[PDB]
């Protein structure tokens, strides 16, 4: 019950079950290409009544940072406005865009702010963040713990497991940011109960040019297994 | 809790956030006249982990110190910018180096208020130091999550510990241990020791450290630099099984 | 720009006994050149065997007096009993040096009774530094009044006299004397002279009519 | 369990602690309060449990302003607490604004500051319902009432206490939209005097306050003359 | 049964039970009596000692020249509250250099005693006071209550064998009124009498009387002051 | 009333504070004695490792030039207290240009841990300390704290795993006779650990004061010749003299 | 256990925040929502027991703004709250940025509240559910919803209450066709709804009709003389 | 109801107060007495070794040249308040230049157990001194209550000492006579042999100041029993 109090054993009980939130949340898929990375999640609505052009899960953080999540929204909005404010100072001191990796250890910082006390509860959430410095792309996972992992590709939420047997067996490097998108949406298509829609996930890219969320017509242009 | 003594005079928190560090890598440090080292195992391996950093277990604190860490990660996250904080403090304080016991002193004595302060809990972390000074020279410390320090000329920390201790115990050469000598024993006691056999060099890390014209040095062997001390093992234990 | 003192004119003395004390003062308050009134006291009972009197600033002269008076209730209740002479000069020692760094511009004279009956003049500093007299002045006629009272009471620069006790039909003549040479002198020295007797039967009070000018 | 704080629900969202605190209003002397056409008249079913107790002891009618009045019903010290807190919000009002609050403002000021109460884990709610009451030119008459769980309505007829079924059925029989203060002064008698129990408790006193035209918008207690020719008229109206 | 380890609990019945135990805590106390006429008003008490070689326990107060207690309950509550009460004269003295009203310090009592009921962290004050002074309105008698609460009062007795004080009271209020000062202090002391048992009586050691009016500060008479007083009383037969 | 709050108990106690105390008996023994000019205590050693460095062990250690301090029980509270104390002994000549005395350092350690026994969310120093020292008129001091913050004073004392044992020896033993010269002060602490020992002499670390000395840990050349004339003493008088 | 004090569970859940869902439906009230081509509306019903209650003060619709407003579902005292921060936040806005507050942000703003209550045990969350609407520059009607989770969305429409699987099955069968929405069709379509879900043939004194559109945006509360206008439209065909 | 500071028991009580009052029980027993002549002092040591310097064990104590104190409890609680009643003694004379009453200083020490600090003080205090109104013994209880009494005894032994005092106590005595009945009611509640180490003793008369007796002293009066 308490978070504050290790087990016999030896573990924190409070934040494997705050990773059991995550491991329910929907599927996001992650992949670290050669000129770019991918970022893909299912976003699908319980009715039509749903306007799905009003909340993203794809958000970007800075003109080369972007994110997604698996889990809880509303603790994903804290940790979307914390990353960009840290972005903001470190831009404030040092008049350099942020590296994408201290952006992660100082979100892993807030991670950990919210394991510490008594009386909150930590994120019921992860993260996949998606950077391009130093002309090289980069992938990390931040985790409720205050703990992160580079990856060169992995899935969260529900079937993280055969999602990622899929990616051993079906990624590999010499691809191109093209290419790996048919990946992720291929990594996607295990999970999807219906037929996969435009408008029922959401993608976004990193490369030299930046961070951008893909629009509904360049989903539904790779959707047909095109590219 | 951690602020409630047992009948018999015992603090069980302190001993559960000791128990949490089993869980954790084997980390081992081996002292040497030439210099020190340490040696941990990467339990991070994967076929789609990337390995971007430098160095992942091995975290450096100054321009006369690295450290290692086994137990829960954000502590150790948190307590190596303590580390770093302190070092620096006392360089602005006297513009010297500080000496690698203070440092030791200072991270205990904030793992010891927490032991001791109502509602925290005890970092569950084991540390290790490795630093050179001009009072004491090449030294060799290890932490517990109580806030204990204690100096040593080899140790293990983490998984399997008690195992690599004996065999330490039983091939530690006191006074005639040169770092070659060291990085031959590591080699041994990390593949005695390891569930995974054949000790890819994939899934350890080690870092040395030496002086070179009166400036400190704190190296990380690289993959081929690993993979002689690997076939150098091998080899030697063949030749420990021909004379039958 | 804005001063937070003034000076409201006053004049105070006293004089000890070996049975009695004696404070008196005048009834005029005054600012700048003009006349405020000429009916307000500066002495005050504290106790049945203890007077104040207070003179300068008339704000913090009225302030300090129910500071005073506070004082001595909390002093009551906490001890269960009236407090002594001493006590309240000691007391208002430390009422005074509370504020070295923006002072009650006062200047007091405390008369009462010894805890065996005899007279007791204490005379302060608007700081808080205070000293056991048998007789003192106090006020804007201060220079005037205490050559006399060094004469009269302390046989000073007079050889060959008869160093006789000071009575208390003596010393209230002395008192006149001294009030009707000043109110010819000095400005601020007014309309009225309230005395303030104090004896073992209790204290009494008097009044006696100066020249108006 | 699930009872025992207001930081609580319930499996099926409910807050038992708040429900709770009205149960002790409803075991509370009667008190009401009706609309007139120009004017509002409070009263209250006062019981004197002792005789060593003075006449003029735990006063349940409040002047929380000078064209506002309060009756309450509940745990009193609650209710003293409450009208003190009724009257720095008109005093900070005037002090900010620069004239008399209204009624329907410091209704919701009250009903805030008592809905805070059932939030925390420190604080229980209030024990304590309560109407309000004023009379303006512009604003006309008003009558709320604010109940622990922090709720505000106006109305034109209201009750608070043990008899409060029985006394809003005789409410509705009034035509209260038609007629004045000095009438509506008898029915508020005759109806207190109807749902007292003599049996179930001792003997009472009546305690009235009135705010309309008649005292120009200042919240009066009844004068002795009008108050005997209504306790009156409810003895001649107990024939019945 | 389980509605009752804190003061932020109501019961499904809509009453906390702390409250109504701490009013349970003036019962421990030895008994009061207060009363008044249309000139004076009366605190007659009964001192209790702990042991029989020690003095008696103080049982009136003084809190300022026109207002004064008379304690039972915890002597805890009643050192803070009686300290409360002085400074609250004092700072109406202080401003507006007059008394302080009876009424308005009883408010001030109520709503400081209110807090505790309500926040959890502290104790309810287990004292109640009986209390007599004497303003612009007359003279005044004061109950204050652990939960809160306080009346005014004609005549009032608290404590423990209290109920006996009080029936003698109830049937006694048309005499105050018109009554001198010694009949209504005898009327006082034989209220108190009456909750004794028949064994013991009045005596210099184990009674005390506070008396205020128009031309009287408040007074305390405890042990020979008190021998006017008694001289009078019937020697009552069972 | 019962465990794991200071409150109360209906018998009038206090068990937080009893169990810190039954930390300080699980600790290693720790002796001390007080003699003219010179004072000794004795700390058994912690059971080398064969790959440590001892140096870090430290149980004796000096506060000041004229006081000094062993202690048993936790070993990280005892840093914490050890450097609060030191601080305090600069402290206090800044205050007045006067050093320290042994009285008012103990008084400080004892307040400071009964500072800890007041609220809950802290927990008592679980150590004792045996606080010996000089002063100005050179008059030899000893003193002994535990976690309830108590001070008394001891001609000799003994603290942790064995004290209710060494006690009885210091009872039979310590007279005026065993404090006539340095040596012999020495040899009485020396017999007092052997009661608990592992037979030896390398697990034993004796420190000593004098009025013009500093502190002064002895080195096993000396802690060994002292070991074999008290062997010898006692060859020669309980077995070859009866 | 894993229900009294927001703690995660095994499978993680918070069942506290589950159970402020469910005070949603102790007013025993129901609202809905229709968004058009140039209007959106707001509908709820109204329901006086008493004939001693004034009517005027009995309404669950609210002005946050002059061209934003609201209708609150839920316990009542939690709603008069959370709108009185609405309006703080709106007026800060203007007071800060210069400019309305739109309501994507006011919603967000009022989720990101509410979601602090679920992370922080100090205070409970509000069982209160939200419904804003107001007209935009560019993006035209806006729709959103809040909860007391903290979650936030954009509608065509939408229910709140005790009818609101019965309501949106109602709203999503009519909305698939995809006639041409105005502002008669948005107001028959949730009176229709409300009609169907309840069963109760309505009054204009049992229901009270806010709405907002492109020509006038300003939020009004229409009366019992235009709503009649639109009741008799209803049962001719 | 038995545990917590903040509850009360259906009958109005509190427990841990009471469990306060028991922790008396547990320290050894000292004895106060009046006197025209002065007041007496007299306690038991209960040394637990030779070893020990019985002068490091303060159970009687100056508080000034007119008051003394004798204690009984936890050191730690009496250390607090004899530091209280040090301070409260000297700011007296900083501020009005005379002695506190007994009386002032035993309601000013315990307005402290009046603050729930979060726990009881666990000692009883007795105050002997000489003041305006000549010598006085007081009584202060963990509860804050504080009493005059001619004669007190508390600790352990507190019953049987105070049934014996209420025999040999009368307003006559003089001091070396109550001085003898004190020792003589220690002799009979110890099994321990009583002697000039066991025990303390102090006086404070009126044109004497407070003085603690010496082994000389005490072995006087050891010696006439």
């Amino acid at each position: 019950f308490s978070l504050t109090t290790f087990s016999p054993s030896g573990k924190l009980v409070q934040i494997e079950y705050a990773l059991a939130a995550v491991a329910g949340g929907a599927p996001s898929v992650g992949i670290k290409a050669a000129n770019g990375v991918v970022l893909a999640t299912e976003k699908k609505q319980k009715s039509i009544l749903y306007d799905e052009r009003s909340v993203h899960k794809v958000e970007p953080i800075t003109k080369h940072i972007g994110l997604v999540y698996s889990g809880m929204g509303p603790d994903y909005r804290v940790l979307v406005h914390r990353a960009r404010k840290l972005a903001q100072q470190y831009y404030l001191v040092y008049q350099e865009p942020i590296p994408t990796a201290q952006l992660v250890q100082r979100v892993a910082s807030v991670m950990q702010e919210y394991t510490q006390s008594g009386g909150v509860r930590p994120f019921g959430v992860s993260l996949l963040i998606c950077g391009w410095n130093e002309g090289r792309p980069y992938l990390f996972q931040s985790d409720p713990s205050g703990a992160y992992f580079a990856w060169k590709a992995t899935a969260m939420g529900k079937n993280y497991v055969n999602g990622k047997t899929f990616l051993e067996k079906r990624y590999n490097e010499d691809l191109e940011l093209e290419d790996a998108i048919h990946t992720a949406i291929l990594t996607l298509k295990e999970s999807f109960e219906g037929q996969m829609t435009e408008d029922n996930i959401e993608v976004g890219i990193c490369n030299e040019a930046g961070f951008r969320r893909l629009t509904p017509t360049e989903v539904k242009d790779y959707l047909a297994a095109i590219a | 809790r951690t602020t409630i003594f047992s009948p018999e005079g015992r603090l069980y928190q302190v001993e559960y956030a000791m128990e949490a560090i089993g869980h954790a890598g084997t980390c081992l440090g081996i002292l040497a006249n030439d210099g020190v080292l340490l040696a941990a195992e990467r339990r991070n391996i994967h076929k789609l982990l990337d390995e971007v950093f430098f160095s992942e277990k091995i975290y450096k604190l100054n321009e006369d110190m690295a450290c290692s860490v086994a137990g829960i990660t954000s502590d150790a996250n948190v307590l190596t910018n303590e580390l770093r904080l302190i070092a620096q403090r006392y360089l602005l304080q006297y513009q010297e180096p500080i000496p690698c016991e203070q440092l030791v002193t200072a991270l205990c004595d904030i793992k010891q208020a927490y032991t001791q302060f109502g509602g925290k809990r005890p970092f569950g972390v084991s540390l290790l130091y490795i630093g050179w000074d001009k009072h004491y020279g090449f030294q060799l410390y290890q932490s517990d999550p109580s806030g204990n320090y204690g100096g040593w000329k080899a140790t293990c920390i983490g998984n399997n510990s008690a195992a690599a201790v004996s065999m330490l115990k039983q091939d530690y050469k006191e006074g005639e241990m040169t770092l070659k000598s060291a990085l031959a024993l590591a080699i041994k006691v990390l593949n005695k020791t390891m569930d995974v056999s054949k000790l890819s060099a994939e899934k350890v890390e080690i870092a040395t450290l030496t002086r070179e014209n009166g400036k400190t040095v704190i190296r990380v062997l690289k993959q081929k630099e690993v993979e002689q001390l690997i076939k150098k093992h091998e080899e030697e234990e063949a030749k420990a099984e021909r004379e039958k | 720009r804005f001063s937070p003192y003034v000076f409201n004119g006053g004049t105070i003395l006293a004089i000890a006994g070996e049975d009695f004390a004696i404070v008196a003062s005048d009834t005029r308050l005054s600012e700048g050149f003009s006349i405020h009134t000429r009916d307000s006291p500066k002495c005050y009972k504290l106790t049945d065997k203890t007077v104040i009197g207070c003179s300068g600033f008339h704000g913090d002269c009225l302030t300090l007096t129910k500071i005073i008076e506070a004082r001595l209730k909390m002093y009551k209740h906490s001890n269960n009993k009236a407090m002594t002479t001493g006590a309240i000069a000691a007391m208002l020692s430390t009422i005074l040096y509370s504020r070295r760094f923006f002072p009650y511009y006062v200047y007091n004279i405390i008369g009462g009774l010894d805890e065996e009956g005899k007279g007791a003049v204490y005379s302060f500093d608007p700081v808080g530094s205070y000293q056991r007299d048998s007789f003192k002045a106090g006020g804007s006629a201060s220079a005037m009044l205490q050559p006399l009272l060094d004469n009269q009471v302390g046989f000073k620069n007079m050889q060959n006299v008869e160093h006789v006790p000071l009575s208390l039909d003596r010393a209230m003549r002395l008192v006149k004397d001294v009030f009707i040479s000043a109110a010819e002198r000095d400005v601020y020295t007014g309309d009225a002279l309230r005395i303030c007797i104090v004896t073992k039967e209790g204290i009494r009070e008097e009044t006696v009519s100066l020249r108006k000018d | 369990g699930y009872d025992l704080s207001a930081s609580t629900f319930s499996p099926d969202g409910r807050v038992f602690q708040v429900e709770y605190a009205m149960k002790a209003v409803e075991n509370s002397s009667t008190a009401i309060g009706i609309r007139c056409k120009d004017g509002v008249v409070f009263g209250v079913e006062k019981l004197v449990l002792s005789k060593l107790y003075e006449e003029g002891s735990n006063k349940r009618l409040f002047n929380v302003d000078r064209h506002v009045g309060m009756a309450v019903a509940g745990l009193l010290a609650d209710a003293r607490s409450l009208a003190d807190i009724a009257r720095e919000e008109a005093s900070n009002f005037r002090s900010n604004f620069g004239y008399n609050i209204p009624l329907k403002h410091l209704a919701d000021r009250v009903a805030m500051y008592v809905h805070a109460y059932t939030l925390y884990s420190a604080v229980r709610p209030f024990g304590c319902s309560f109407m309000l009451g004023s009379y303006s030119v512009n604003d006309g008459a008003q009558l709320y009432m604010i109940d622990p769980s922090g709720v505000s309505y106006g109305y034109w007829g209201c009750a608070i206490g043990k008899a409060r079924q029985a006394a809003k059925t005789e409410i509705e029989k009034l035509q209260m939209k038609e007629m004045t203060c000095r009438d509506i002064v008898k029915e508020v008698a005759k109806i207190i005097y109807i749902v007292h129990d003599e049996v179930k408790d001792k003997a009472f006193e009546l305690e009235l306050s009135w705010v309309g035209e008649l005292t120009n918008g200042r919240h009066e207690i009844v004068p002795k003359d009008i108050r005997e020719e209504a306790e009156k008229y409810a003895k001649e109206s107990l024939k019945e | 049964n389980q509605y009752d380890n804190d003061v932020t609990v109501w019961s499904p019945q809509g009453r906390i039970h702390q409250i109504e135990y701490a009013m349970e805590a003036v019962k421990q106390g030895s008994a009061t009596v207060g009363l008044k006429s249309k000139t004076h008003a009366v605190l007659v008490a009964l001192k209790r000692a702990q042991s029989e070689l020690a003095a008696h326990q103080k049982k009136i107060l003084h809190v300022d020249n026109h207002i004064g207690i008379s304690i039972a309950g915890l002597t805890a509550d009643a050192r803070l509250l009686c300290n409360f009460m002085r400074q609250e004269c004092l700072d109406s003295r202080f401003v507006f250099d007059r008394p302080l009203p009876v009424s308005r310090l009883v408010s001030l009592i109520g709503s400081k005693t209110q807090i505790p009921t309500q926040r959890y962290g502290r104790r309810p004050y287990g004292v109640g006071l009986l209390i007599a002074g004497y303003d612009d309105m007359g003279p005044h008698i004061f109950q204050t209550c652990p939960s809160a609460n306080y009346f005014d009062c004609r005549a009032m007795s608290i404590g423990a064998r209290s109920q006996s004080a009080r029936t003698y009271l109830e049937r006694h209020m048309s005499e105050f009124m018109e009554c001198n000062l010694n009949e209504l202090v005898k009327h006082g002391l034989r209220a108190l009498r009456e909750t004794l048992p028949a064994e013991q009586d009045l005596t210099t050691k184990n009674v005390s009387i506070g008396i205020v009016g128009k031309d009287l500060e408040f007074t305390i008479y405890d042990d020979d002051d008190v021998s006017p007083f008694l001289e009078g009383l019937e020697e009552r037969p069972q | 009333y019962d465990r794991a709050i200071t409150v109360f108990s209906p018998d009038g106690h206090l068990f937080q504070v009893e169990y810190a105390q039954e930390a300080v008996k699980k600790g290693s023994t720790a002796v001390g004695v007080r003699g003219r000019d010179i004072v000794v205590l004795g700390v058994e050693k912690k059971s080398v490792a064969k790959l440590q460095d001892e140096r870090t062990v430290r149980k004796i250690c000096a506060l000041d030039d004229n006081v000094c301090m062993a202690f048993a029980g936790l070993t990280a509270d005892a840093r914490i207290v050890i450097n609060r104390a030191r601080v305090e002994c600069q402290s206090h000549r800044l205050t007045v240009e006067d050093p320290v005395t042994v009285e008012y350092i103990t008084r400080y350690i004892a307040s400071l841990k009964q500072r800890y026994t007041q609220s809950n969310g802290r927990r008592p120093f679980g150590i004792s300390a045996l606080i010996v020292g000089f002063d100005f008129d050179g008059t030899p001091r000893l003193y002994q704290t535990d976690p309830s913050g108590t001070y008394h004073a001891w001609k000799a004392n003994a603290i942790g795993r064995g004290a209710k044992s060494v006690r009885e020896f210091l009872e039979k033993n310590y007279t005026d006779e065993a404090i006539e010269t340095d040596d012999l002060t020495i040899k009485l602490v020396i017999k007092a650990l052997l009661e608990v020992v592992q037979s030896g002499g390398k697990n034993i670390e004796l420190a000593v004061m004098r009025r013009d000395q500093s502190l002064k840990i002895l080195n096993p050349e000396e802690i060994e010749k002292y070991v074999a004339e008290i062997e010898k003493e006692k060859e020669e008088n309980e077995k070859k003299k009866q | 256990f894993d229900r009294h004090i927001t703690i995660f569970s095994p499978e993680g859940r918070l069942y506290q925040v589950e159970y402020a869902f469910k005070a949603i439906n102790q007013g025993g009230l129901t609202s809905v929502a229709v968004r058009g081509k140039d209007c959106a509306v707001i509908v709820t019903q109204k329901k006086v027991p008493d004939k001693l209650l004034d009517s005027s003060t009995v309404t669950h619709l609210f002005k946050i703004t002059e061209n934003i407003g609201c209708v609150m579902t839920g316990m009542t005292a939690d709603s008069r709250s959370q709108v009185q921060r609405a309006r703080y936040e709106a007026a800060n806005w203007k007071y800060k940025y210069g400019y309305e507050i739109p309501v994507d942000m006011l919603c967000k703003r009022i989720a990101d509240i509410s979601q602090v209550y679920t992370q922080n045990a100090e205070m409970r969350p509000l069982g209160c559910c939200m419904i804003l609407i107001g007209i935009d520059e560019e993006q035209g009607p806006q729709v959103y919803k809040c909860d007391p989770a903290g979650y936030y969305c954009g509608f065509k429409a939408t229910a709140a209450g005790v009818k609101q699987t019965e309501s949106t099955s109602f709203l999503e069968k009519k909305v698939k066709k995809k006639f041409d929405w105005t502002f008669e069709q948005t107001v028959e379509t949730a009176i229709t709804c409300l009609s169907t879900v309840l069963s109760i043939d309505f009054k204009p004194s049992e229901i009270e009709v806010g709405v907002v559109t492109v020509e006038n945006p300003k939020f009004r509360i229409l009366t019992e003389a235009e709503i009649d206008a639109h009741l008799v439209a209803l049962a001719e065909r | 109801y038995d545990r917590g500071v903040n509850t009360f028991s259906p009958e109005g009580r509190l427990f841990q107060v009471e469990y306060a009052i028991e922790a008396i029980k547990l320290g050894s027993t000292a004895i106060g007495i009046q006197t025209s002549e002065g007041v007496c002092l007299a306690v038991e040591k209960r040394i637990t070794s030779p070893l020990m310097e019985p002068s490091s064990i303060e159970k009687i104590v100056e508080i000034d040249a007119h008051i003394g104190c004798a204690m009984s409890g936890l050191i730690a609680d009496a250390k607090t308040l004899i530091d209280k009643a040090r301070v409260e003694t000297q700011n007296h004379w900083f501020t009005y230049n005379e002695t506190m009453t007994v009386e002032s200083v035993t309601q000013a020490v315990s307005n402290l157990a009046l603050q729930f600090m979060s726990r009881p003080f666990g000692v009883a205090l007795l105050f002997g001194g000489v003041d305006e109104k000549g010598p006085q013994l007081f009584h202060m209880d963990p509860s804050g209550t504080f009493v005059q009494c001619d004669a007190r005894a508390i600790g352990s032994a507190s019953e049987g000492a105070q049934s014996s005092l209420q025999e040999v106590y009368h307003k006559s005595m003089t001091l070396k006579e109550a001085i003898k009945s004190s020792l003589i009611i220690l002799k009979q509640v110890m099994e321990e042999k009583l002697n000039a180490t066991n025990i303390e003793l102090a006086t404070v008369q009126p044109g004497q100041n407070f003085h603690m007796f010496t082994k000389e002293e005490l072995e006087e009066v050891i010696k006439d029993i």
